[PDB]
Order: structure tokens, then C-alpha cells, then sequence
RNA sequence: CAACGUUGAGUUUGGAACCCUGAACAGACUGCCGGUGAUAAGCCGGAGGAAGGUGAGGAUGACGUCAAGUCAUCAUGCCCCUUAUGCCCUGGGCGACACACGUGCUACAAUGGCCGGGACAAAGGGUCGCGAUCCCGCGAGGGUGAGCUAACCCCAAAAACCCGUCCUCAGUUCGGAUUGCAGGCUGCAACUCGCCUGCAUGAAGCCGGAAUCGCUAGUAAUCGCCGGUCAGCCAUACGGCGGUGAAUU
């Protein structure tokens, strides 16, 4: 099982993977590490005033980070111990089989 | 020229890739330039 | 002539 | 014929060897492989006149840092380059190189630095600003 | 207007008003004082006119007018005047462009010893 | 290959005209719709935005639009 | 040589003074010269029989003559049709949809 | 900007669907099926539904405002009130960004 | 000059953001509107329900995040003193109205209220103080003093208080603020509560900005 | 410049001849930073000065450069409410600054075919003390010399 | 990274040793040495070091000024309209044209233009979407539709540059305006007013008066690539990204 995190603020992000990281390595399956994926980083950039001035400008992005985590062997207390996981509201789980 | 719509330049500057600027080798462009002959 | 003109293209 | 040479040359990928330097200038980033004797420059399994199309320049950036050695006869020298445009793969390559040789003999410092050839050049390409055509270029401008 | 102002570019701009011929006329003679004599550094006046109060806003009936000049060698020349009557105003920005012309004028074209 | 352009309603209105065989004047707004070859001889009054302006459909006419024939601006002089 | 539609290629490459007849630009004369004669060098160097297969060729496409008719009748007719790109025509403004206010200066040269 | 606008917007919404299927049917007719002189009746279906359900006639509006220019779709708000709520740190994840 | 709102001056530093959640590109104007749609609602109910009561009704703010199951609100709140004692609990009474408009499919909703402790250390229920009184025709000289006060004793290391507008029903419009204490704004690593506010008299309207300093 | 002034920069040497000269004149006729094609058109130069004469290139530079390096130009002062034309003296390096561009100057305005060509031809003329580059060196002295009077620092 | 063979690759092995990704951490402080300086802050130098004196760019803009700009983003005091100054629709119009003023793009050529054959990026965006392959077209495009919710697949051709072949001085193989013919696409609808292709057409224009602007290093210059808006676009614009790379104080 692979799941794919997928949040905007890294600590939450980091602290979920290590929930789930340590929730699977206590029910003894086998894991490939959180794996960093390239942080992908959108701009957006606007006018600042109302009217007229077309110079000054707001740039913001929104980054999104992507964490990769390779469980090997599913057993069945490992797919329990990881599908009752309480994850916090800010990160997406992805889960490919 | 750059603002040839009859050349590479002015097809790349025009984002029209056509006759003279193809897609693939395989997109017949103009008829052949090749033959020259010169000995000497 | 622009009436077959005009039929050669559609018809 | 030149990729048989460097694979035959080489069994252990680029990472295994002993000597390796990497350099990286702009765009661009390049994993060097130094080896003892004759002396031959390939480049991602091609020459280095071939690829850095002998512009006597970035040749003479290449063989710079064996050159304050005399090592030229010496040493032989693979790399792989990627990003960036030749003169910066060259000029990473001139890094890499250097890197290698302070990896095989620590003597050769004090000539090294004398030259200069151990720093990372940190120039780069400076962004675009709003409100500007470039990057320092202020557009055309009338006071009336 | 002027031929031996022909050389000065006269722009006559309204903001937010209506721009009639006896303004036009007389624009072209108060202006046509100020610059005649000094015409050979003169190259552009640009002329606003800006109305304000009575019957469109708020505030007294104010007419006001901004005149900009240019010279050969030196930049800006700017004065601005508040006044009752359009003819007023202009008459005032003449009074003002006349007075910092012949101070340009007199900066550099006395030949002033200026010893530094 | 691909249709020539005419307005649905000018189309049918142009059909019975021809088959009750009259010349009557068409108001139309369709400033697009091209000329067909079965709509010679009549007068259509294209709207140039106010007015409606006559026009006298000729042999040569097809293969245009409509618009050409109402100039849509009014210039003469400074 | 003359003969090539009452026109004069003078001593240049083949192609490039093939084009000095108003009715060839580049494409009729590569395609002339490298398809149908098959043959490029100068142009006073042109043996007979090249030069008679060049001119039986370049006859079957239009030229100065009756491409200037042709061009001109077109004109005219849109003139007659008093169409816009007519009006246009007839009183010296650009057709193709280019501003007015601003840059006509090589059709209002006129 | 004026409500009639917002309104305008709404009704034109709601004709689009309506007829959405109609028009995506009407179309793979008129590009699969040949014959000219059939496509002048296909195409006379085409030209009844009302204007207002093409989705070319849709213009997106920024949702909080309504404000017709200006508007980035990401977020269905224009320029102003997008900066604005940046700062009250209701956009997760935005950041004033310096690269 | 213009300043940045010292809030988005720090974001991913030493403030957090207000709508915890994630959401593909796609869904994410989807799922703004829906955090826009519950916050004006939550804020006019609330409005209704304690100011027919007459009471000050501190509501600080509104964290919102969104979970995969239910979507959870926590109420920032200064005094639910008017929310909580009245029969029908703000809780189930609210719980209902956002549940109607956000969508009952794959969403249920959870609202939890938090009671902030020192109401006059939030510069939003303070400012919205400044704003009865002022709307009560109270010089606004009083006003800000007796802030200040209220604040420095509800434990405060610095305060900027900024009103602006026609000022005692005045013709011409004018700009007051009192500085108490210290307020770097320059400063990053600065806890600084920031809060925006606007108000309706006879003669018009009056902003308020208020700048609050809790140390580093 | 009103408070810093600059630092000096590592003189670089042209790579097939190891000169400071010679790399000094290819970043002069450098244009749109093509080192590529000014190499190129820098050596087909020496290719031909080599052609036309067999003296050796290397010094011909020094020939071509001591040719029209001026010791001395003006400057406009404004003294006592006088403008004057007043002949200051010149460092070396502004000396051979002048010197790679009168040169490249007058070879950019040649009648001739290739750049090259030109640059060839104005070296040889230079180097005979025969041309443009040099003229225009004597100019300079001319109105220096004529305006010696009023160098007061004399 | 290496291997097996293939241009479709595989998921087919090992390695985690290079690279990369992104998280944590370390590092630069005039910290050390010498010289200067009242002792002081500092200033010139030297070492080590990837970096040395704000290392380089960015966000950051005090009290205030201009009763600056904006009641057409939003909000609002007061005033005014209320079978109309509000609302629905189809056509027009914002795209006019004696001119003037400002910003840009292309140019005026051999440091070049054309052709043929080779090589090297970055960062972006993409499920009503990006669309490989194949087939029809000289060509835009048309038919087909893998693969991809993106370090996987696609847009995608990087272009300058280089090795060859032609022109070696022309109003030309410069430059491409204008206009005609014949098409393509989007979209109910391209006449006013879209963009793109093929054939033809081949204006001005030989570096530009007085004046005037941008720039101190990865900068100027020069070369292309992407994005947002978006059915399609007037984008040469704006916001970004890298390639090559100066002179001067
Ligand atoms: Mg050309
Ligand atoms: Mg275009
Ligand atoms: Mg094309
Ligand atoms: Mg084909
Ligand atoms: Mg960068
Ligand atoms: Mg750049
Ligand atoms: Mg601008
Ligand atoms: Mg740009
Ligand atoms: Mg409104
Ligand atoms: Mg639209
Ligand atoms: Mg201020
Ligand atoms: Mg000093
Ligand atoms: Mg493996
Ligand atoms: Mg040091
Ligand atoms: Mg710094
Ligand atoms: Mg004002
Ligand atoms: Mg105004
Ligand atoms: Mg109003
Ligand atoms: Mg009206
Ligand atoms: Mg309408
Ligand atoms: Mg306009
Ligand atoms: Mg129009
Ligand atoms: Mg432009
Ligand atoms: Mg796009
Ligand atoms: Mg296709
Ligand atoms: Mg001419
Ligand atoms: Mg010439
Ligand atoms: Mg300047
Ligand atoms: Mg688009």
C-alpha cells in the first residue's frame, strides 16, 4: 500500500506521517520511509490598489507539499491500525493499493 | 525577419508553427533548395 | 459569375 | 564507439569510483569521474571538442584546473552534465575537477586556491521585478 | 497666435470644462505676452483649465489654471493659479511665467560670472 | 465542406416570398447571414442600427453577408 | 535572358532572378526551377534546353499582365458592389480591420 | 455591481442547463453527419434554443462582489477581496511569497 | 505610507491560519464559497440573538476546518454568556441552520464554542467596544482611554488604537490614534493581534483599526 | 561612484596566445555577448595579418596599440564662470582603452567585405602609422597643444 | 546510478555509493591574526572558508505631505430618479480619422539573411483538460486516441550557438508594410471587428534634427520557453523562466 499526503503547512504534515509511520512500524509491517516528493508552488500575483496604479503588486503563492509512504506488507492489523488513524483536518491521504 | 509569416524566424515570433516551421520531419515543408552543383 | 462560384464550394 | 570506452572503463556506475567531484554553475550540474592515465575528455559519451564545440573558451575552462598541475598526460577525465547552457556545463565541469583532485591529493590546495578554481561561482540570474522590462531595465520613460 | 512663436507648441487642454473661442483668443494673448519676448528658449506651453464650484461642486466658483513650460535646455517650468474668473486665472499664470522665465534667462543668459 | 451561414427566420421568410412570387421589402437584423443564390432580385432593409436601408440583391451580391451594404457609420468631414 | 515573359533575370542564381516576373515569389520558383527543370546555376549559364522548358513552364502560370488585370477587375467589382471593403478602396482607407486613429501612413501615403 | 447584473448571470446559469444535452446532441449531429443541404435543418435546431444558453454567452463574475473583470478562477474572487482575505488568513495556504 | 496588515505579515511564522483544510485546485473555490457561505451566517444569527437580548457579544473569530467526514467550527468568543444561557443553545440552534447551507451529503457539522479568556487582550471584541460606545454618542476621547484602561488591566504589553473618520459629527474628516506602550510592526517575531473594524453613525462611517502586542 | 570606488578585476588571457591584450581587444568587439563569434572573427584577423605579412601578429599589436595610444586629450572645465578646454593628462589604462577603440572604430566603418577584413586592414594601417586610428590620435594632440594655455596645473 | 534488450518499453533486477527531492541541523560573528587609530567605535590589509564585512536578490514603506487617486470593485452620510435616471431583448457603439502627444514591436543588412545536418535548459500548466501513435492534407488542420488527477504521461519544437552549401553590397536571398485570391479553427453568429495557413503583392526605410531615457555583474545587450485572463482572441502587453554574456567609474 502507497499513500500519498498531500497538505499546505509542513508540520501537521510531518507529525501525520509520523503517526502513521510509527502506528505501522507497532504493528510490525515494513515501511520505505516517508518520502519527500517536489514541492509544488503556485503564484498568484495582483493588483494591489483599487484603480490606476498598475505597479504595485501582491504576490502570493500557495505551496503544497507532497509526502510518499510505501507500507510493504498489508497485514491485516496493519490496514486496521492505518484505516483507523486519526489524521489531523489540515492533510489529504491518497491511497493506491 | 521576425515579422515574416513566410519564414522560421517569423512563424516562431508569431507562435504559428506552419509551412516553413514543421511540427514533425515528417510535415512536407517548401519545395526543395537541394540541387546545387558546383565542381572546382 | 458568383452564383456557381458559390455552388462549386457547397452545391 | 566512445560509450564503449567509458562503460568498459567504468563498471561501477558514476557513484562507486573513488574520485569524483561534482560541479554545478547556474542551470546547470555536472558529476565528474577521474581516472589515472593517458588523458581523454568525455563528456556524456561524447569528446570535448566534439561537445563543447571548441570554443577555445570553455575548452581552455575544461583543461584549466590540470593545467596548474601539468597533470594533462596524466589523468582521465568522464563526466555527465546536465541544465544549463555548454559554458556553464564547462565551467561545472572545471569545478568538479578540481573537487576530484583535492579528493585524491590534499597537496595540490595551495596552487588551487592561488587560481581560484575552488569556489562556487554564486552568480546566477536575478529575477524579474514588477513594473520593469527585466531586471534592472526601467522601462522608456518621459519626464513629460 | 503667434508666427514668431511658430517654432512653441501652444496645447490648450480642458479638464472638466468647455473650451469657447473668446478663451481661446484670449489664452492666445496672455500666454502670447509671457513667451514673445523670451521665444527663442521657449518650445512647449501646456495650457489646463480645471472648474470647480458654483452649480458642479462644492465650494466657492473657483477657476483654476496650471500652465507648463519647457525650454531648449532647462525642464519644467510649473504655475498654478486659483481665481474667480477663467480670464482671471490666466492673467494670473502670465503674471507667474513671466516673472520665472526672466529668472532662467537671467541665470544663464547674463553671461553671469559665476566663478566655481 | 462546412455550411454557409443564413438566418432561420430570413431563410423561411425568403422561401415563402419566392413560392408566392412577390417582390416585398424584408426587414431583417440578421447582419451575418449570407447571400443565397435564391434570394436575387429582392429588396432586403438591413438595420444599420436605426434605420432600415433598402437594398437591391444583385447576381454579384453572393457570397458575402448582409452588413457590407448598411455602412454602419456616419462620417462625412472634419 | 529577356524572353522569360518579356522580363529581364539578370546574372544572378536561377531562382532568385526567376522572381523579378511580378507573378513568382519564392514558392513557384523553387518549386519551377527544383521539381518540373530540375536544374540551378546562373542564368546567362542556362543551356537552350533548359531555358525553352523554363519559359514553357512559367507560361502556364499567370503573370504581370494578367495578374495586374486580374487583381484590378477584382477591385473594381468590389467597387461596383459598393460593399465596405469597396468603400474602402474607393476612399483610400484600410480594409483589413487596422485602426484608422492612428497608423494608415503607407495606404494614406496616397 | 448592480443586481441585475448577478441576476443575468443566474438565469443565463440556469437556460445552460436546461438545454445542455440538447446541445452537446445537436452538435455531434451537425460534425458527424454529411450532407449539406441536411445541416441547414440541423442547424436550424441549433439556432432555436435561446441565446442565452450558449455556454460562450457565460461570463464568470467574482462571487463575493460581482465585479465582471479581474477575476482569477482559482478562487472565484477578484483581485481586492482575495488580497484582502490573504491577510485575514482565510485562503489556506497563501503566503506572501518572495522567490 | 501603507502598511501591510500585520496579520498576513506573518503567515507560516508566528500566526497560524483560520480555515484548516485542504482541497484539490479545483474544489478549492467550491469549498472558499461554502467557508464564506457558514461564516456570514453564524456571524448574522449570533448578531440577531444577542443584541435583542442586549448584551456585548465578543465573537472573536471563526476557525473552520474541513475533514474528509464533518467539517468542525470553532467559535473564538469573548463573553457566551448570550449564546450559551438562552434555551435554545447557540450549539444545536446554529448546528441546524449551517447544516442547511453548506450541504447535508458526505458532510456533517460539528460547531464547538471556546471561551477566550481575557476578552480585552483580542483587539476584535475591544474594538467592537469602542464601537457601542461610540455609537452611543460618547466622546471619543473617553472612548479610547477608557479602552486603553480596560485593556492595560486586562493584561496588555502594548497597544495602537486608530479611529478615523468625521469625528464628532464634524464636516471635515480626521485621523486620531494613541500609542501605549510598544508596537514594533517590523517585527516578525512579534505576537501582534490585528483587527479591522467599521462603523455606521448619523454623519457616516468611522474605521477602526486596533494594534495589539502580546511580547516575542 | 560619489562615495565607493571600484575594485580591480583579474585580467583574463586569451587562450590560444596566453595575452592580456588580445583577450582586451575580443571583449571590445564583443556585441550581444557572442564570445563564439567574436573568437572566430579575432583570429580569421590574425589569419589574414599573417597572410598579408610575414612579421610576426604579436607584435603588430604592440605596434598597433603604441601607434594610437594618445599620452594626453582635454576635458571641458568650468573656471572662473570660463569654459575651458583644458588638456588633461591620461592614465594608462584610459590610454589603452582609447587606443582598442579608435581601432575598432575606424574598422567598423571600412569600405571592406568581412569584420576580419577590416580588422585586419586597420591593424596593418595602424601598425605603419598610415590610417584613420592614428590621425585621429594627432587630432587630439592638435587641440590639446593649441589649448595648452590653459592647463594652469601646467 | 549501473545492467538486459527496445524504441512502446518493462516495473525486470541489484545499488543508496553520484545526483536530485525536502525535512532537520551546522556555518559568517569584524569571530581570529597584523597594521592603523584618543583606549573607543571603527577604517586598510591577511588567513582560513563555498561564501567577509548589509555575501546576493525579495517581502518589508515612521510621524506625515500632496484638502493626490478611487462614491465604477466593496462600504457608506446626504442629495436626487422612481410607468423612469430602474428592468428585458436584438442590432449598433466603446474598433470612426485632417492631425498631435506617449509606450512598444520589427527593421535599415554580412557581428548578417537562406538552407541542410547536429548539441545543451529552466520553470511552469494540464480530467468539459493536456493530448503521444497512426492515417488524410503542400499547409494550417481533419480522422484515430495511448498515457496522465502528474518528479510517472502530454504541451515540447527550446532558440541563439556550431559544422557544411549559397548570396560578398544592391533598396538585394535586406526589410517585410499594404492588398487580392484560395482556405483552416473557435463559436448560434467572424461584414462592421477574431486568429491561423497556402499562392501572389513587395511601401517606406541605408542608423535618424533639436532634445531625451535605461543601465555598476550575472547587470546591459541579445536568444527563445511558459503562465494567468480564456469558447477564440487584438499578447509585440503584463507576470514569470532560463541560454549567451560585456565595457566604464
Ligand atoms: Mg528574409
Ligand atoms: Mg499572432
Ligand atoms: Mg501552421
Ligand atoms: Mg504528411
Ligand atoms: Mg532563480
Ligand atoms: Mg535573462
Ligand atoms: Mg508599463
Ligand atoms: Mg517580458
Ligand atoms: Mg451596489
Ligand atoms: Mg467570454
Ligand atoms: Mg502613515
Ligand atoms: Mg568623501
Ligand atoms: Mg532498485
Ligand atoms: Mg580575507
Ligand atoms: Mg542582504
Ligand atoms: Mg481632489
Ligand atoms: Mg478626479
Ligand atoms: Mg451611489
Ligand atoms: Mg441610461
Ligand atoms: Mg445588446
Ligand atoms: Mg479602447
Ligand atoms: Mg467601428
Ligand atoms: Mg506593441
Ligand atoms: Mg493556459
Ligand atoms: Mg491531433
Ligand atoms: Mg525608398
Ligand atoms: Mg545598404
Ligand atoms: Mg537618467
Ligand atoms: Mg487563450
Amino acid at each position: 500500500i502507497r499513500i500519498k499526503l498531500r497538505s499546505y503547512w509542513v508540520p501537521l504534515i510531518e507529525d501525520s506521517c509520523k503517526q502513521i509511520m510509527d502506528a505501522a512500524r507497532t504493528t510490525n509491517a515494513k515501511i520505505m520511509g516517508p518520502v519527500p516528493l517536489p514541492t509544488k508552488k503556485r503564484i498568484y500575483c495582483v493588483l494591489k490598489s483599487p484603480h490606476v496604479h498598475k505597479d504595485a503588486r501582491f504576490h502570493f503563492e500557495i505551496r503544497t507539499h507532497q509526502r510518499l509512504i510505501d507500507i510493504l506488507y498489508p497485514t491485516a492489523q496493519t490496514i486496521d491500525s492505518l484505516m483507523q488513524l486519526d489524521l489531523p483536518a489540515g492533510v489529504d491521504v491518497e491511497v493506491k493499493l | 525577419g521576425r515579422g515574416d509569416r513566410k519564414t522560421a524566424k517569423g512563424k516562431r515570433f508569431n507562435h504559428s508553427f506552419g509551412n516553413a516551421r514543421p511540427k514533425n520531419k515528417n510535415k512536407g515543408r517548401g519545395p526543395p533548395k537541394a540541387p546545387i552543383f558546383p565542381k572546382g | 459569375d458568383q452564383v456557381e462560384k458559390f455552388r462549386k464550394k457547397y452545391g | 564507439d566512445l560509450e564503449k570506452f567509458v562503460k568498459s572503463r567504468l563498471p561501477g556506475g558514476f557513484a562507486a569510483q573513488t574520485v569524483i567531484g561534482t560541479g554545478r554553475r547556474k542551470c546547470a550540474i555536472a558529476r565528474v569521474v577521474l581516472q589515472e592515465g593517458t588523458g581523454k575528455f568525455i563528456i556524456n559519451y561524447r569528446d570535448a571538442k566534439e561537445y563543447l564545440q571548441g570554443n577555445p573558451l570553455w575548452l581552455q575552462y575544461v583543461k584549466t584546473p590540470l593545467a596548474t598541475l601539468g597533470y594533462e598526460t596524466n589523468y582521465d577525465v568522464f563526466v555527465k552534465a546536465h541544465g544549463g547552457g555548454l559554458s556553464g556545463q564547462a565551467q561545472a565541469i572545471s569545478l568538479g575537477v578540481a573537487r576530484a583532485l583535492l579528493k585524491v591529493s590534499a597537496s595540490h590546495r595551495a596552487p588551487l586556491k592561488q587560481e581560484g578554481l575552488l569556489t562556487r561561482d554564486s552568480r546566477i540570474v536575478e529575477r524579474k521585478k514588477p513594473g520593469l522590462k527585466k531586471a534592472r531595465k526601467a522601462p522608456q520613460f518621459s519626464k513629460r | 497666435w503667434d508666427g514668431p512663436l511658430s517654432s512653441v507648441k501652444l496645447i490648450l487642454q480642458g479638464r472638466n470644462l468647455e473650451v469657447s473661442d473668446n478663451v481661446r483668443s484670449h489664452v492666445e494673448d496672455k500666454v502670447g505676452k509671457s513667451v514673445a519676448k523670451h521665444s527663442h528658449l521657449v518650445r512647449e506651453v501646456d495650457v489646463r483649465l480645471s472648474a470647480r464650484g458654483g452649480d458642479l461642486s462644492k465650494g466657492p466658483k473657483l477657476r483654476r489654471c496650471e500652465v507648463t513650460l519647457f525650454t531648449k535646455r532647462h525642464g519644467v517650468i510649473r504655475a498654478e493659479e486659483d481665481a474667480e474668473s477663467l480670464y482671471s486665472s490666466i492673467d494670473l499664470v502670465s503674471s507667474i511665467i513671466q516673472r520665472k522665465l526672466r529668472k532662467i534667462k537671467d541665470k544663464v543668459s547674463d553671461h553671469g560670472r559665476h566663478m566655481k | 465542406k462546412k455550411n454557409p451561414f443564413v438566418a432561420n427566420h430570413l431563410l423561411r421568410k425568403i422561401e415563402k416570398l419566392n413560392k408566392k412570387a412577390e417582390k416585398e421589402i424584408i426587414v431583417t437584423w440578421s447582419r451575418a447571414s449570407t447571400i443565397i443564390p435564391t434570394m436575387i432580385g429582392h429588396t432586403i432593409a438591413i438595420h444599420n442600427g436605426r434605420e432600415h436601408l433598402p437594398i437591391y440583391i444583385t447576381d454579384r451580391m453572393v457570397g458575402h453577408k448582409l452588413g457590407e451594404f448598411a455602412p454602419t457609420l456616419n462620417f462625412r468631414g472634419h | 535572358v529577356r524572353v522569360g515573359n518579356v522580363e529581364i533575370p539578370n546574372n544572378k542564381r536561377v531562382e532568385y532572378s526567376l522572381q523579378y516576373i511580378h507573378g513568382i515569389g519564392r514558392s513557384r520558383a523553387r518549386q519551377i526551377l527544383c521539381d518540373l527543370t530540375l536544374e540551378n546555376k546562373l542564368t546567362k549559364e542556362l543551356s537552350e534546353d533548359e531555358l525553352l522548358q523554363v519559359r514553357d513552364e512559367v507560361t502556364k502560370y499567370m503573370i504581370e499582365g494578367d495578374l495586374r488585370r486580374f487583381n484590378a477587375i477584382a477591385i473594381r467589382r468590389l467597387k461596383e458592389i459598393q460593399c465596405y471593403r469597396g468603400v474602402r478602396h474607393i476612399q483610400g482607407l484600410p480594409c483589413r480591420g487596422q485602426r484608422t486613429k492612428n497608423n494608415c501612413r503607407t495606404l494614406k501615403r496616397g | 455591481a448592480r443586481k441585475s447584473l448577478i441576476q443575468r448571470e443566474k438565469k443565463r446559469r440556469n437556460l445552460e442547463q436546461k438545454y445542455h444535452l440538447i446541445r452537446r446532441s445537436s452538435k455531434q449531429e451537425i460534425r458527424k453527419v454529411t450532407s449539406l443541404s441536411d445541416k441547414w435543418e440541423i442547424h436550424g435546431k441549433l439556432q432555436s434554443p435561446p441565446r442565452n444558453s450558449a455556454p460562450a454567452r457565460l461570463h464568470r463574475r467574482c462571487f463575493l462582489t460581482g465585479r465582471p473583470r479581474a477575476n482569477i478562477r482559482d478562487f472565484g474572487l477578484s483581485g481586492h477581496i482575495l488580497r484582502e482575505m490573504v491577510h485575514t488568513c482565510l485562503l489556506p495556504g497563501a503566503t506572501r511569497s518572495s522567490w | 505610507g501603507q502598511k501591510i496588515n500585520p496579520l498576513g505579515f506573518r503567515l507560516g511564522t508566528t500566526q497560524s491560519h483560520y480555515s484548516l483544510w485542504f482541497s484539490q485546485p479545483k474544489n478549492y473555490a467550491e469549498g472558499l464559497q461554502e467557508d464564506q457561505k457558514i461564516r456570514d451566517c453564524i456571524k448574522n444569527y449570533v448578531q440577531k440573538n444577542t443584541k435583542t437580548s442586549s448584551g456585548v457579544e465578543g465573537i472573536a473569530r471563526i476557525e473552520i476546518q474541513k475533514r474528509i467526514d464533518l467539517i468542525q467550527v470553532i467559535i473564538h468568543m469573548g463573553f457566551p454568556k448570550l449564546l450559551i444561557e438562552n434555551r435554545p443553545q447557540g450549539v444545536e440552534d446554529l448546528k441546524i441552520n449551517v447544516q442547511k447551507e453548506l450541504n447535508c451529503v458526505n458532510r456533517k457539522l460539528n460547531i464547538a464554542i471556546t471561551r477566550i479568556a481575557k476578552p480585552y487582550g483580542d483587539p476584535n471584541i475591544l474594538a467592537e467596544f469602542i464601537a457601542g460606545q461610540l455609537k452611543s454618542r460618547v466622546s471619543f476621547r473617553k472612548a479610547m482611554k477608557k479602552a486603553i484602561e480596560l485593556t492595560e488591566q486586562a493584561d496588555t504589553k502594548g497597544i495602537q488604537i486608530q479611529i478615523a473618520g468625521r469625528i464628532d459629527g464634524k464636516e471635515i474628516a480626521r485621523i486620531e490614534w494613541i500609542r501605549e506602550g510598544r508596537v514594533p510592526l517590523q517585527t516578525i517575531r512579534a505576537k501582534i493581534d490585528y483587527c479591522a473594524y467599521t462603523v455606521r453613525t448619523i454623519y457616516g462611517v468611522l474605521g477602526i483599526k486596533i494594534w495589539i502586542f502580546m511580547g516575542e | 561612484s560619489r562615495r565607493g570606488t571600484v575594485e580591480e578585476k583579474t585580467a583574463k588571457s586569451d587562450p590560444i596566445y596566453r595575452n592580456r591584450l588580445v583577450n582586451m581587444l575580443v571583449n571590445r568587439i564583443l556585441k550581444h555577448g557572442k564570445k563564439s563569434l567574436a573568437y572566430q572573427i579575432l583570429y580569421r584577423a590574425v589569419k589574414k595579418i599573417q597572410q598579408k605579412t610575414e612579421t610576426n601578429p604579436l607584435s603588430v599589436l604592440r605596434q598597433a596599440i603604441r601607434g594610437v595610444t594618445p599620452d594626453i586629450a582635454v576635458k571641458a572645465r568650468r573656471v572662473g564662470g570660463s569654459t575651458h578646454q583644458v588638456p588633461i593628462e591620461i592614465g594608462s589604462t584610459q590610454g589603452k582603452a582609447l587606443a582598442i577603440r579608435w581601432l575598432l572604430g575606424a574598422a567598423r566603418k571600412r569600405p571592406g567585405r568581412n569584420m576580419a577584413f577590416k580588422l585586419s586592414s586597420e591593424l596593418v594601417d595602424a601598425a605603419k602609422g598610415s590610417g584613420d586610428a592614428v590621425r585621429k590620435k594627432e587630432e587630439t594632440h592638435r587641440m590639446a597643444e593649441a589649448n595648452r594655455a590653459f592647463a594652469h596645473f601646467r
